């Protein structure tokens, strides 16, 4: 839902979260760069790691 | 008795061998099965060797 | 009296002086680089001296002796004729570059003192390179024939 | 993305394509001259291999510029135009009008040195992003406080132009102090080892290229036989940068990744953390040393 | 094969040493020519002796190793081109091309001066860039007898923008001797 609602949009997004996920990259693949929308995917999981 | 040696030799020796391992002063943290299995955190030591 | 000077030069020169001070102006504005108006004022007096050369050219009548031996074949060139009694020019300081500043005397009206001087620099480039030159060319003719 | 931005990339599109006609008029005159010098110099061997070189350089100098021959463009206070480019063009028949001017000269200074918080009397900077002779796009910086209309690629003017806070206690112009702090980290005089820190959210990428820019034009004799090395944590990341990097004159800037210093090599994995501390600290020397000795 | 002494206007006597004369014809105008540097490209005699020892040039061009289509996938600073072989073959690609040198200039009937793009039939042994073609990639390429026939032709073209009027025959000759031999692989 996130990835198509993105696409009506204008600007770069990107999903968060862990390689177990399908569809999302770890936190550290975006460590020097900036999006518009952002969805992080289970805070509580990659918290821990 | 003094071969002539090239980086890759002397790191795959250290991190194969607990003996070498033991020579060289390092813990047994740094022991692996590969040798030539590189990480980022072999790459200065590649240069400085 | 046979070396005519055609009385064109005079403004040809004044027009290209005028150009050469829009130029200055310009470097003093900051606009330009050293490097680049020594190429704008080179290529500007290379605009001068053929206009000069075309200017003396039409200006001859077709019998005075010494375009009759140019146009004639019998030997030299309008290049030379233009030194002679055009303007002589651009010429090379030593390390092959062209002084911006052209001689603008012609060797009929004999050079300032500056103007000798710094065309020397040239004339003996041509001189001492001769024999070099000879050699490049013996040496290859010596490879062919063996 | 709009009808009014594509607008004005043609007419700079229409200005670049103006000035690679100029080039190309000249580059032909020069290949004309260099062939009439070759085959019917009349004047001494010497004075024919002068010219003959020196119309070669010039038809050098002209095709080392063909590529990407125009920077960007400064929008000064008064309104004037100037175009930055690797070389000058100016117009004989108008008395010498830069239609295009090389970038060392001084008069192009203000295009590498300028800030939004002490600009040297222009009122836009617009940087070009060019692919052979065609502009793909241009990219502005307000050397001010922004209204957020031009579109600038990194979102900062629009950004900033969002702001919003009350006057305060005393009165703070907010986007003032944004511009100031920039400019005092841009415009500093040390040469030397500096580290910019700052929060997220601040912009501290762009104006460390900024930064950057700066000390290679100030001291381009000094380090443009050098070049730049660039050390970003992913290849996005560099690619970020070369996306945004300013213009660095004749130097060139080197990308790598932590994992790419070695020539030939290339690395990704991650050991444990505790191999990691230990492999990164100074005081494995003495292991090396020492798994040579053995 | 030879052909008439240009000396006497009529077929060359048997005997005759038509190589000394090939090459005092042409070294005797090489003082008329550009020389090298002596300050311590410029074409004249640094090129000739380039092409008498045929070595790698120094202002190197690719040349289409097949005939066919190109596809061009120009980079910030360098040039990438493929060749679709017009034959079905494999596609054949150029991919460190810098952009000092510029694009080949085709000067076909299909105008009057323009430049390689894609689409454009490339031949076999044409050029992909300005500058020259090594001799060694023509030999491979096209063979032997059109290796001699370049180099005369680049040899007369250095001649003839400097006004020498050397005939190609000599050239011939000397040419002549430059492929003369075959290294054998097997016995």
């Amino acid at each position: 839902e996130f990835v198509s609602e993105e696409a009506g949009r204008e600007g770069t997004s990107v999903v968060i979260g862990p390689p177990d996920v399908p569809g999302t990259v770890p936190p550290s693949e975006t460590k020097g760069l900036e999006f518009d929308a952002v969805l992080v995917v289970e805070p509580e999981r990659i918290l821990a790691d | 008795l003094w071969p002539i040696l090239t980086p890759e030799d002397v790191l795959a020796q250290l991190y194969t061998s607990h003996e070498r391992l033991r020579a060289a002063g390092a813990p047994e943290c740094l022991w692996r099965a590969d040798g030539e299995a590189w990480t980022v955190s072999d790459v200065p030591l590649l240069d400085e060797l | 009296a046979d070396v005519l000077v055609p009385p064109q030069k005079q403004e040809i020169l004044e027009r290209h002086e005028a150009e050469a001070d829009a130029i200055e102006r310009k470097y003093q504005r900051g606009a330009l680089n050293h490097t680049e108006r020594n190429e704008s004022l080179v290529k500007i007096w290379q605009d001068a001296t053929e206009e000069v050369g075309k200017a003396l050219e039409e200006f001859y009548p077709a019998d005075n002796p010494i375009i009759t031996i140019v146009k004639s074949g019998a030997t030299g060139n309008l290049t030379q004729t233009r030194t002679l009694a055009g303007m002589k020019g651009l010429v090379t300081n030593p390390k092959g570059e062209f002084i911006p500043r052209p001689i603008k005397s012609s060797f009929r009206e004999g050079l300032t003192v500056l103007e000798y001087f710094i065309n020397t620099h040239g004339a003996r480039k041509g001189l001492a390179d001769t024999a070099l030159r000879t050699a490049d060319s013996g040496y290859l003719t010596r490879r062919l024939v063996d | 993305s709009g009808r009014d931005y594509e607008d004005e990339l043609q007419s700079e599109r229409d200005y670049v394509a103006g000035l690679y006609a100029r080039l190309d008029a000249e580059r032909a005159q020069s290949q004309r001259r260099y062939a009439a010098a070759l085959r019917e110099h009349g004047g001494t061997a010497v004075e024919r291999d002068a010219e003959v070189r020196a119309l070669a350089k010039d038809i050098a100098r002209l095709n080392v510029a063909d590529n990407g021959l125009c920077f960007g463009r400064l929008d000064t206070l008064d309104d004037a135009r100037l175009y930055i480019g690797r070389l000058g063009i100016f117009d004989r028949d108008n008395d010498f009008e830069p239609l295009l001017l090389d970038w060392r000269a001084p008069m192009a200074r203000p295009f590498y040195v300028a800030t939004a918080a002490n600009p040297e009397n222009m009122r836009r900077r617009r940087q070009f992003h060019t692919l052979g002779r065609k502009v793909v796009d241009f990219t502005d910086e307000i050397l001010g406080r922004p209204t957020g209309a031009e579109h600038d690629a990194t979102n900062d003017a629009a950004l900033l132009a969002a702001v919003n806070a009350p006057r305060g206690e005393g009165m703070r112009d907010i986007v003032a102090t944004i511009q100031a702090e920039q400019d005092q980290v841009i415009r500093l005089d040390h040469t030397g080892v500096l580290v910019i820190e700052g929060g997220p959210g601040t912009g501290k990428t762009v104006v460390a290229l900024h930064r950057v820019a700066y000390l290679l034009y100030t001291y381009r004799k000094q380090m443009e036989r050098h070049g730049v090395l660039v050390v970003g944590p992913t290849p996005a990341f560099l690619d970020h940068i070369g996306r945004v990097l300013p213009s660095l004159g004749e130097s060139d800037a080197v990308f790598m990744t932590p994992g790419d210093f070695v020539p030939g090599l290339h690395v990704t994995a991650e050991d444990t953390p505790e191999a990691a501390e230990v492999k990164g600290s100074l005081k494995i020397l003495d292991v090396l040393k020492a798994a040579v000795a053995d | 094969c030879y052909g008439r002494s240009m000396a006497t206007g009529k077929l060359v006597d048997i005997g005759e040493a038509v190589g000394i004369v090939a090459a005092q014809s042409i070294g005797e105008p090489g003082t008329q020519l550009t020389m090298r540097t002596f300050h311590q490209i410029v074409g004249g005699l640094p090129r000739v002796q380039e092409l008498f020892e045929a070595r790698v040039p120094r202002n190197k061009a690719p040349i289409a190793d097949v005939a066919g289509r190109v596809r061009l996938e120009e980079s910030d600073k360098f040039f990438k081109i493929t060749i679709v072989p017009d034959d079905g073959g494999e596609e054949v690609v150029y991919d460190k091309l810098s952009k000092r040198q510029r694009l080949r200039v085709i000067t076909h009937e299909d105008g009057t001066e323009g430049v390689l793009s894609d689409g454009d039939h490339v031949e076999v042994g044409d050029q992909l860039m300005e500058g020259a073609a090594d001799p060694h990639e023509v030999l491979r390429v096209q063979g032997p007898r059109e290796v001699q026939i370049h180099l005369v032709k680049e040899v007369q073209e250095v001649y003839r923008a400097q006004g020498v009027s050397i005939h190609d025959k000599h050239i011939e000759v000397i040419v002549r001797q430059m492929l003369r031999r075959v290294t054998i692989i097997d016995s």
